[PDB]
RNA sequence: AUUGGGCGUAAAGCAAGCGCAGGCGGAUUGAAAAGUCUGGUGUUAAAGGCAGCUGCUUAACAGUUGUAUGCAUUGGAAACUAUUAAUCUAGAGUGUGGUAGGGAGUUUUGGAAUUUCAUGUGGAGCGGUGAAAUGCGUAGAUAUAUGAAGGAACACCAGUGGCGAAGGCGAAAACUUAGGCCAUUACUGACGCUUAGGCUUGAAAGUGUGGGGAGCAAAUAGGAUUAGAUACCCUAGUAGUCCACACCGUAAACGAUAGAUACUAGCUGUCGGGGCGAUCCCCUCGGUAGUGAAGUUAACACAUUAAGUAUCUCGCCUGG
RNA sequence: CUGCCGAUAAGGUCUUCAAAA
């Protein structure tokens, strides 16, 4: 079994329980990151991070380095692949 | 029911739907639409009857003068198709006609044959009971 | 193709040639006329006895023969075996075959049969070159 | 290879188009019953075929009973095809309204550049090559400035482009003219696809007659190179390349992929019409490209413009 | 930075084998 964190660029087939998702954001991917660690934690028994609480123990921060900008740009590049006789 | 798209039929009645079940089947697609037709609806008839298509809905224009058929296929729950492989007999040019001593049995009677003897269209089984036979439209399994 | 374009013209099927033509003509003689009647072996006449030599990979000197059927076919028919009594006019039983060394050779003289002599010092597949028994 | 094969790169898609006969072909209603299915009767000689049995010591064999296939006639079935009698518009056309084009022919017009000639200035080489030599030049060449004559082809625009069925189409204008895309509350009402035979067009070279000939250059002459050079290089150089009218009908005439019809993920460009109204960009309907999964392939690869799932029709292939 | 630069007699080995340890 594998799961994962698909960001509407995956195959469907390949991964078994399909988590739609972000991948770019460095707080989605935590929020969701802790919330896996969470269930093996409350298996394990110890206590739990992001799961199962209000709103004041979720709050995170986005790194550094108005709104967050999850754009994807760059396509510059991606030139055609050298040809030409 | 409303649609937006213009729609076009072939003019060979029995491969038209067979394409459409064919390539929906591969394309994973369910719901098709195609140009109504007698033969064409009673063909349908007995295929939901033999658990290979799930709804079978033939529909009219506002006026009266068209009509069209749109069906969708019986998919399981993982997604697969009940039908396997669909080929046509009686292909236009060269019509296949058979007498009841030589009705075929397709895939050991796990497939379907249409038979349209004298009735309208016909099952293997059934043309077999009553022992009468004719015109071969196509194989379904 | 289509139904309809092999309605109009059918399947034609490639024919069929024979490996020995010379051994299926029969001159009737009366009236010279040649008619295409298969015969297993047929009887010649010897013109030019000689040697050849084989195509490329073998190397050696094989005994040939220019030997006219009674019909009126020039075939050049090996003598097959070691040492022959043909003297350039004789008469010989050719049979079917094909050397493959010497080109144009397709016909082996049946040995031990009529005016030629069969094949003596020889004890193993003596019936195929005509030996009699040793006893 | 009807059952039972293929035509991009292995044999095989005619160069392309207009197309009669033939094949195939939208939906609904009625009749007939030619195909199609089924019942009855007649017949399909006997031997042989298959099954069982008997008789030869069993067998081979002989006899014995059974055992189909087709045709005709008669009585029914009416789903599909064919015929006939009619209705409908969605296929295909016509008209109105938008509209993009190097689409074609005929007749005129224009400027650079080369060559030749005319007139000045000028004074020893120019030209050509790997290096040179034929060649041109004190009869003043090359060069420079002006002018005249003539023929051929139409820089830039010019394209990750447009048009035509293909070959092809690119200076400007006039006349004649072909097809195409989009929207249609309009009209006819299956009039449609393919096409053996037939007809039309068809790069360049080549032919016949009459013009034209600036540049270039098969054939030819000379100088080089070379063991030799009838070739690659150079200097000359006729037919030809050009126009009009008549033929020839072949090309790697290639997307090496016949045409038509319906369906099958997506993404990025670009062109035209339409909707909005600065462009830009968004949507719709089409043409032309790139990438790309299912799918196909022997692999390369094709992949909504298929070589994918299927049907119709034509042409073609059967080892070297 | 484009000179020049042509040829090479015939036929031939070599994989025995996995039954298995
Ligand atoms: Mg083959
Ligand atoms: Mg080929
Ligand atoms: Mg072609
Ligand atoms: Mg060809
Ligand atoms: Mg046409
Ligand atoms: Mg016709
Ligand atoms: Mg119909
Ligand atoms: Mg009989
Ligand atoms: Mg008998
Ligand atoms: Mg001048
Ligand atoms: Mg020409
Ligand atoms: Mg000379
Ligand atoms: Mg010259
Ligand atoms: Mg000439
Ligand atoms: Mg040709
Ligand atoms: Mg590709
Ligand atoms: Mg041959
Ligand atoms: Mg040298």
């Amino acid at each position: 079994p594998v799961v994962a964190l698909c960001n509407t660029n995956t195959n469907p087939e390949l991964v078994d329980f399909i988590i739609p998702a972000n991948n770019h954001q460095p707080q989605s991917t935590c929020l969701l990151m802790n919330l896996l660690a969470d269930a093996v934690a409350e298996a394990k028994a110890m206590p739990t991070m992001f799961a199962y609480k209000p709103d004041e123990e979720i709050q995170i921060e986005i790194p550094q380095k108005k709104q967050i900008t999850s754009q994807r740009l760059n396509i510059t590049r991606n030139p055609e692949v050298l040809t030409r006789e | 029911i409303t649609t937006t798209k213009p729609i076009k039929a072939h003019f060979d009645p029995v491969a038209d739907l067979l394409t459409k079940i064919n390539n929906a089947r591969k394309a994973k697609l369910m719901t098709v639409t195609t140009i109504a037709s007698k033969l064409k609806i009673a063909i349908l008839e007995i295929l939901v009857k033999e658990g290979y298509l799930a709804n079978f809905q033939v529909l009219e224009n506002k006026s009266k003068t068209k009509r069209i058929v749109t069906f969708n296929l019986k998919y399981t729950q993982r997604r697969i198709p009940s039908i396997n492989g669909v080929k046509q007999i009686s292909k236009p040019g060269l019509r296949i006609y058979r007498p009841f001593e030589k009705l075929p049995l397709v895939l050991n009677g796990l497939g379907i044959a249409i038979i349209s003897t004298s009735d309208g269209v016909m099952t293997d089984k059934v043309a077999r009971l009553k022992k009468i036979g004719g015109e071969i439209l196509a194989y379904v399994w | 193709a289509t139904i309809a374009q092999l309605i109009r013209k059918p399947r034609k099927k490639k024919k069929v040639k024979s490996k020995s033509p010379a051994l299926h003509y029969n001159l009737n003689l009366l009236n010279k006329k040649v008619t295409n009647v298969y015969s297993p072996l047929k009887r010649g006449v010897c013109t030019r006895v000689g040697t050849m030599t084989p195509k490329k990979p073998n190397s050696a000197l094989r005994k040939y023969a220019k030997v006219r059927l009674t019909n009126g076919f020039e075939v050049l028919t090996y003598i097959p075996g070691e040492g022959h009594n043909l003297q350039e006019h004789s008469v010989t039983l050719l049979r079917g075959g094909r050397v493959k060394d010497l080109p144009g050779v397709r016909y082996h003289i049946v040995r031990g049969t009529l005016d030629t002599v069969g094949v003596e010092k020889r004890r193993q597949q003596r019936s195929a070159y005509g030996a009699k028994k040793p006893k």
